């Protein structure tokens, strides 16, 4: 029984050393690649700040000339008291826009299996 | 020190499997608390980036952050390295 | 080509059931000093579809007394859930690329139980009852400490991404840092598969047929499929989950090749065990997993979430 | 025999063989040939939405390199 | 409530940068090294001013560092950085560990040339 | 405000109705009440997600023990009400009145 | 009735998880992290009978952030509008919202 | 608008929901509960839930087979009643299914406060954030954050179980 | 989609597989054939009386047991925060009280099943 019972135990401490070894590595793996995620951001932020901003601008002068027979219609007033900048809601982005598009837009990470 | 003694006896005589399960519980609430590396652990979850390191507006009175990253300033991961 | 990959997964699923049919009947015989199937093909080859045929042109009767609904839909539940549990396997790449792969796997698996439940109750006979109850027992002394072991061998992998456990064993495999975990975990998906000497639910020396006695023709070879679907996908799991096969990007043929031969041996060491031992009363099962695995599967637990904090070896993405 | 077991167990292992080696093909045949891209996380999706815009062709896979940057 | 207020869609074109992302992956570390302070400045307004309207030259200063940045790639060694990302596009996870020889000839060359 | 969330609210509705009005069995009542708690866990982990409160991501969870506690507790008093009268019936607890 | 214990002994026992505002896991931030801002340090000190009336702008705008009834009131308008326009052939929808735009990075 | 998938989904809740609370045989009652939780669970995934859908759907599994075993011990007749084997439990069937009906057409082609308030419909994809960031689930992350902000939440939910254990041993003595 | 898709695909097979066995083979059913199945003879009672549970008690410990194990699932992520002390404090109390009730149902003989 006790050359039964060492066995096992020398095979459990061989394992643990080697997975501690190598999950440290790994550790060490995901530090470097969320570093190169880090330099990458910004000009992810800044081309993300232009696309939505286009987006804005396009659904605005559409709505300018959908919306002029209407008689009392300000096109673009903000339905809030605050004059701060609201990150626009997804249904406003994409509002005039296919189906195709607002489908990936909403469900296309979710669905992505 | 002899009632203990053959209390353990007639317990892995008769109930090994509940004598393993008190001992493996026993060692995994004490032995974590004796170890040099659980400090190392939280470090290590620590220094991992998950969001935007936000920079800060120089004043002139910042003699301890950096203003470029591979400047001296700032904390080290050389520890990890070698670990 | 999406729909072409998942025939690709399916049509070869239910070949390799049907010839598993063939490989347990000639494993028991050589390990009962007889041959099996070596009439019907070369080598028994053709006999499993010969099974098929015959069961597919046999007349399928519904009993009087029987739930017509629910004695029709327990049989489709079973076959389109063992065909459904595939999909989340990497070998090496899955299907469906899940985050939560093994979190599905539990849950599809725990809606599985229900057929095996249903189709008793449906059938409005004696020995199917017994067989559904005996099932129900089945579940209640297995589901526990199932799912706290999974838990516990997870903890160094450091999610439930079935592809990361490839990652994970890239130098070792995870069996020699979890044997007790892993001893507990086979003997755990025996009884999960109802499968000796954990089969009670079918009973066949006890209640001669169990849960499918009034099972006639076709449906009955659904249960079949299934039961012996899930044989194989319980196999390829524990294969994934404990001897991971080192994965080449460039040449993924040589984990699938490796991966394939340890589900092989898994799945004949069941046909083995089957072959060697007696059946455990269905009362004593709830007592050996609730006053022997669950303690120890406890205190594992325990050592395995204090053991990657000790020793500053915890595993990657949060 | 025994080794007249062996033709059934290889017909298992061909069987076995086909889902794995079917999933790598057809995902290198519809990702350009490059081992279809794993989004975990949603900065994997961004990552993946831009390259299918910038492509020109509506396909992530297309990989744009320094010869569009004149 | 009031108009809100938006940039016309001239204000809002740039060269953009038009690679890939194994491309911008491959690159990230020299890139963050070099290009770290028009980010840093794009960062920070970013982030003190809460308003993408108020960022909109920084984020112009970025896109031209960045294609400062890969002219001076292309015109001092496209071939091992092509080779670099190459190796770092075919993995479905983009890992940096399969490429060690192909970032190692591209890190010398961009040592030795820059 | 959206469809989805309509549903849910009727589905708490229709199941608080089934709870209220009892048939025979207690065990029919019993499946109201978890019926009950399943549209509780969806309703608040619908809005939740919705709004991004990252910490009360824990409560539908909390929401479910408690829940698993309540059916624990049913389950018992039906044993004894069935030990005593051979059936689960409402009509047998007649003893006390008003 | 109320035994305010945690502010007597300065214990937090539930009062991290009452708001969206308040110290999130990663620094993750809520939908309407800065509308509750405003509304709490709004209403702050003044008291619930104050706090309706004098903070109902910072309030209604919170409620805005989280159900978006307004917003959606003025698209349906305006896609109603849209649909009215087009069935007469009036009005005409641009190409970059028929699926052929030239997209950007 | 784009293929109202989780509103199918949401009426079928509502279609499972009626189901079990018609009130017929247990076995048909948890029947129902499981296409709820199973329906619910994929309604919860559409949202970024899937910690949450699959582990109420995991949960509710283990219930309803408790409850089949406890409905064959003590829920019993010698005619277990479907929704069509009584004019009772069919006529509740058909009211909640109509009830749902009508409540669906007067919110969707018409704008009424039924008992709360209103609602026009237009499909759930409008209240979404677009929100671009991270290596992480945040619904994994506030999740695991039960171990490190919600101390006093495991301490009483934990003296909760182990007082269920010891309650239901209580209850069930006898004596 | 993708995961409908395969749903859609799997439970079609399986009802396709139902519908074959049922049209194709030549059907002869009479009242003798169809009836209750109990080894040579008729059934005394109905299979739908009252069927004892002598493990109920097990069964009403499980929903509890179940439980555990959606507070225990998030332990993977819970391994990545910063304060581990607190985190391993509270993972370990978690599973002692689990212990600790299955103990006490053990030692007042809960988990013999009834006579
Ligand atoms: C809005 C309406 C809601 C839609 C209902 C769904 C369709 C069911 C209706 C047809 C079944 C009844 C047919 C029948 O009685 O015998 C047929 C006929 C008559 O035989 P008979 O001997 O002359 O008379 C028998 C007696 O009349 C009576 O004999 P009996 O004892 O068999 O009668 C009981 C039967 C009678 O039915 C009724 O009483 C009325 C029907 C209303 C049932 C709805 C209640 C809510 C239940 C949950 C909601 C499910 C979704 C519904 C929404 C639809 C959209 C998807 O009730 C049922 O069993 C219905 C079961 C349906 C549930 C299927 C779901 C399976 C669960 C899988 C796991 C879940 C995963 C997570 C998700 O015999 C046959 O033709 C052979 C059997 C045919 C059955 C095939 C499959 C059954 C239906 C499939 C279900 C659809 C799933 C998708
Ligand atoms: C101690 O005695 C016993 C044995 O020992 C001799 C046994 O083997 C044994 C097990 C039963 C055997 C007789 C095996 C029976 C074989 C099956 C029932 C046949 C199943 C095969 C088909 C239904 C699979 C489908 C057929 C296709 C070819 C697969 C591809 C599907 C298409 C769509 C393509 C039992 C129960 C037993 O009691
Ligand atoms: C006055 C009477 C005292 C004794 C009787 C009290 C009866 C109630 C039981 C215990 C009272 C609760 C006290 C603990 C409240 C938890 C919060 C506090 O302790 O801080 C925690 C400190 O953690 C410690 O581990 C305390 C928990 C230890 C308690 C374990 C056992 C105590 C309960 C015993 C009785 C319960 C029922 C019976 C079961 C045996 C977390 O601090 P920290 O993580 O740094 O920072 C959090 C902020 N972050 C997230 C931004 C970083
Ligand atoms: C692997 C899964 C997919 C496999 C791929 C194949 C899919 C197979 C689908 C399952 C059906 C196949 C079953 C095989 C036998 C056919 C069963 C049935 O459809 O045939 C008869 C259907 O016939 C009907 O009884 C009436 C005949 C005509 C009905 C009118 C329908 C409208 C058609 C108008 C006629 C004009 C020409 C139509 C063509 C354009 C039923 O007669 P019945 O004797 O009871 O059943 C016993 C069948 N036996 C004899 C073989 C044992
Ligand atoms: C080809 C001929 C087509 C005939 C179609 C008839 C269908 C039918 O219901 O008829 C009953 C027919 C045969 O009975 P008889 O009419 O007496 O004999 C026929 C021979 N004369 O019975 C059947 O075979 C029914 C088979 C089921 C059809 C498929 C639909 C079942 C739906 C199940 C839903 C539940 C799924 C649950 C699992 C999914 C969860 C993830
Ligand atoms: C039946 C039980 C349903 C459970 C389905 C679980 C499937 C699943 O887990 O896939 C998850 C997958 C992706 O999740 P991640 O892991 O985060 O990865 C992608 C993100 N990058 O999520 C999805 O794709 C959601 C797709 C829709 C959900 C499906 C809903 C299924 C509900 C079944 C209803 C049955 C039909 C209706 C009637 C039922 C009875 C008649
Ligand atoms: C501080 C550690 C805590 C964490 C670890 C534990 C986690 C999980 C393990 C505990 C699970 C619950 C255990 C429940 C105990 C039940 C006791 C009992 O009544 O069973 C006895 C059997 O056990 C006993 O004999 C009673 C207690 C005897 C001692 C048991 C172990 C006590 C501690 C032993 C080891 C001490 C510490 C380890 C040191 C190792 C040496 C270095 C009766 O057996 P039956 O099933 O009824 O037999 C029926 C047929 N005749
Ligand atoms: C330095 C820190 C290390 C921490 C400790 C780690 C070392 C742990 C050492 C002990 C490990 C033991 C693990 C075993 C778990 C269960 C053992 C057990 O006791 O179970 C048996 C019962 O278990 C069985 O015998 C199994 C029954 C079914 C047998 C099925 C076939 C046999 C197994 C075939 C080979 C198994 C291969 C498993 C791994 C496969 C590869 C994945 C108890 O039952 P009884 O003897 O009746 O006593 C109860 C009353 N006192």
């Amino acid at each position: 029984g006790y050359s039964m019972f060492a066995v096992g135990i020398g095979t459990l401490l061989f394992g643990y050393w080697s997975m501690m070894k190598w999950n440290r590595e790994r550790r060490r793996l995901q530090i470097e690649d969320f570093e190169a995620r880090i330099a990458l951001m910004p000009l992810f932020q800044a081309e993300k700040d232009r696309r939505v901003l286009q987006m804005l601008r396009e659904n605005l002068e559409e709505e300018a000339i959908i919306m002029k027979d209407v008689p009392d219609w300000k096109v673009g007033e903000s339905v809030f008291h605050t004059t701060r900048w609201v990150t626009p809601m997804m249904g406003e982005l994409y509002g005039l826009r296919t189906n195709e598009e607002i489908l990936s837009a909403t469900y296309g990470f979710i669905w992505y299996t | 020190a002899g009632r203990i003694a053959s209390f353990l006896k007639n317990a892995w005589a008769k109930e090994p499997v509940l004598v393993a399960s008190f001992a493996i519980g026993g060692l995994a609430i004490i032995l974590p608390s004796l170890s040099p590396y659980t400090n190392y652990a939280i470090r290590i979850n620590r220094a991992t980036p998950y969001n935007y390191p936000v920079p800060l507006r120089d004043d002139g009175n910042m003699p301890d952050v950096p203003s470029h990253p591979q400047d001296p300033q700032g904390p080290s991961l050389e520890w990890l390295k070698n670990l | 080509m999406f729909m072409i990959n998942i025939l690709s997964l399916i049509i070869p699923i239910l070949l390799a059931v049907a010839f598993l049919t063939l490989v347990e009947r000639k494993v028991l015989g050589y390990m009962q000093l007889r041959k099996g199937p070596n009439v019907v093909g070369p080598y028994g080859l053709l006999q499993p579809i010969a099974d098929a045929l015959k069961l597919f042109t046999k007349e399928p009767l519904r009993p009087a007394t029987s739930s017509i609904s629910m004695f029709i839909i327990a049989p489709i539940l079973a076959l389109s859930l063992a065909l459904t549990m595939w999909v989340p396997l990497p070998m090496p790449y899955p299907l469906i690329n899940m985050n939560l792969g093994v979190l599905f796997m539990l849950a599809m698996s725990s809606l599985a139980v229900y057929s095996i439940l249903w189709s008793g109750w449906a059938s409005n006979s004696k020995y199917a009852l017994i067989g559904a109850l005996r099932a129900v027992a089945q579940t209640i002394s297995y589901e526990v400490t199932l799912a706290i072991i999974l838990l516990s061998v997870l903890l160094m992998n450091g999610s439930y991404t079935l592809s990361t456990l490839i990652t994970t064993q890239e130098h070792i495999w995870m069996i020699f840092t979890s044997w007790p975990l892993a001893m507990m975990w086979f003997i755990s998906t025996l009884a999960e598969t109802n499968r000796a000497p954990f089969d009670l639910t079918e009973g066949e020396s006890e209640l001669v047929s169990g849960f499918n006695v009034e099972y006639a023709a076709g449906p009955f070879a659904m249960f079949f499929m299934a039961e012996y679907a899930n044989i194989i996908m319980m196999n390829a799991f524990t294969a994934i989950l404990f001897l991971g096969a080192s994965h080449d990007p460039h040449t993924p043929e040589l984990y699938t090749i490796n991966f394939v031969l340890k589900t092989l041996a898994l799945t004949i060491t069941f046909l083995w065990i089957r072959a060697s031992y007696p059946r455990f009363r269905y009362d004593q099962l709830m007592h050996l997993l609730w006053k022997s695995f669950l303690p120890l599967t406890l205190a594992l637990c325990m050592w395995h979430i204090s053991l990657p904090i000790m020793t500053a070896s915890i595993p990657p993405q949060s | 025999m025994w080794f007249e077991i062996l033709p059934g167990i290889a017909v298992m292992a061909a069987c076995l063989f086909i889902p794995g080696m079917a999933t790598a093909h057809i995902h290198k045949f519809t990702n350009g040939g490059k081992e279809k891209r794993v989004a975990h996380f949603s900065y994997q999706w961004n990552l993946m939405e831009r390259d299918r815009r910038i492509s020109g062709v509506n396909r992530y896979h297309v990989t744009k390199g320094l010869e569009n940057i004149d | 409530p009031g108009i809100v207020e938006l940039p016309t869609l001239e204000d809002l074109k740039v060269q953009e940068v038009k690679v890939s992302s194994s491309v911008l992956k491959a690159a990230a570390h020299h890139y963050g090294a070099q290009c770290d302070k028009p980010n840093k400045e794009f960062m920070l307004c970013r982030w003190e001013e809460k308003d993408p309207r108020r960022c909109l030259e920084e984020g112009k200063l970025v896109n031209q560092c960045a294609l400062d940045f890969f002219r001076q790639i292309k015109r001092h060694c496209a071939e091992p950085f092509t080779e670099y990302w190459t190796c770092i596009d075919y993995s479905g996870l983009q890992l940096f560990r399969h490429c060690r020889k192909q970032q190692a000839k591209f890190d010398e060359c961009v040592l030795d040339k820059l | 405000m959206p469809l989805v969330y309509m549903n849910i609210i009727m589905a708490f509705a229709i199941a608080l109705a089934g709870l209220l009005m009892y048939r025979s069995h207690l065990m029919s009542s019993l499946l109201c009440l978890e019926g009950m708690m399943l549209s509780l866990f969806i309703m608040s982990t619908l809005i939740i997600l919705n709004t991004h409160f990252t910490l009360a991501n824990m409560m539908p969870i909390i929401l479910l023990v408690f829940a698993a506690c309540e059916a624990a507790l049913g389950l018992s008093l039906l044993v004894m009400v069935s030990n005593t009268y051979g059936t689960d019936y409402v009509q047998n607890l007649n003893l006390l009145q008003c | 009735p109320f035994f305010d214990v945690q502010k007597r002994l300065g214990l937090d026992l539930d009062r991290w998880m009452t708001i969206q505002s308040a110290e999130q896991p990663h620094k993750i931030p809520g939908r309407c992290h800065a509308f509750e801002k405003e509304w709490i340090e709004c209403a702050h000190g003044i008291g619930g009978i104050r706090a309706e009336k004098e903070c109902k702008i910072e309030f209604d705008d919170f409620v805005e952030c989280l159900l978006r009834q307004k917003t959606m009131k003025r698209l349906s308008a305006i896609k109603r509008q849209r649909d009215k326009l087009i069935k007469e052939g009036k009005y005409t929808p641009p190409p970059h919202h028929l699926g052929k735009e030239d997209p950007r990075p | 608008m784009t293929m109202y998938i989780a509103f199918i989904l949401s009426t079928i809740f509502v279609i499972g929901f009626v189901g079990f609370s018609s009130k017929p045989s247990p076995i048909y009652g948890g029947l129902g509960l499981i296409v709820s939780g199973g329906v619910g669970c994929g309604i919860v995934l559409n949202f970024g839930g899937s910690f949450l859908g699959l582990m109420v759907f995991l949960i509710y599994l283990g219930g309803m087979l408790v409850v089949f075993g406890y409905t064959t011990a003590m829920a019993t007749e010698m005619y277990p009643e479907v929704w069509v084997s009584n004019k009772t439990v069919f006529g509740a069937f058909v009211s909640g299914l109509m009830m749902e009906f009508c409540m669906v057409y007067y919110a969707l082609k018409e704008e009424e406060v039924e008992i709360i308030f209103k609602f026009n419909g237009l499909g759930d994809w409008v209240i979404y954030d677009t929100g671009d960031s991270g290596f992480f689930s945040e619904e994994a992350m506030g999740i695991a954050a039960l171990y490190s902000y919600g101390t006093w939440l495991v301490i009483v939910t934990g003296w909760s179980l182990l007082i269920g254990v010891v309650v239901i041993m209580e209850i069930t003595r006898g004596n | 989609m993708n995961i409908m898709l395969t749903l859609l695909t799997n439970v079609t097979l399986a009802s396709l597989l139902v519908l074959i066995a049922f049209w194709l083979p030549q059907l002869n059913a009479y009242s003798e054939k169809t009836s209750p199945y109990e080894c040579g003879f008729d059934p005394m009672g109905s299979a739908r009386l009252p069927f004892s549970m002598k493990f109920f008690l097990v069964a009403i410990t499980f929903l509890l047991f179940d439980l555990e194990i959606a507070l225990l699932l998030p332990l993977p992520w819970a391994s990545q925060t910063n304060n581990l002390k607190t985190m391993l404090t509270m993972a370990l109390f978690l599973l002692i009280l689990l212990a600790a009730s299955l103990a006490y149902e053990w030692t007042q003989k809960g988990l013999e099943w009834a006579e």
